[PDB]
């Protein structure tokens, strides 16, 4: 679900937040992601 | 190539650019295939064609 807070185990990585549609450029092997300051901060979908 | 821990790690990038051999731009490369061997290795060869 998107635009909610919610509890998210995204392939092991738990944690809460809002999960919204992102317009990064992850290349093909990436998968994580991260922000500035060694925080998960934009995680794929692996189906989508 | 590396093999840290086993785990053998590969990267590749490709650049046909017009300039002459090995230019100084600069370039990253993006791993490709990272396949788990996990054995003794020392020595290193190539083949041709
Ligand atoms: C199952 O996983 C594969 C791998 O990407 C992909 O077809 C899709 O994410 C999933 N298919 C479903 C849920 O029908």
């Amino acid at each position: 679900v998107k635009n909610k807070c919610v509890n998210f185990n995204f392939n092991g990585l738990t944690g809460t937040g809002v999960l919204t549609k992102s317009n990064k450029k992850f290349l093909p092997f990436q998968q994580f992601g991260r922000d500035i300051v060694d925080t998960t901060d934009a995680v794929r979908d692996p189906q989508t | 190539f590396k093999n840290i821990d086993g785990y053998f790690k590969i990267y590749s990038k490709h650049t046909p650019i017009i300039g002459r051999d090995f230019p100084q731009g600069f370039s990253a490369l993006e791993p490709l295939v990272d396949l788990p061997i996990g054995i003794n290795i020392t020595r290193f060869q190539t083949l041709l064609a």
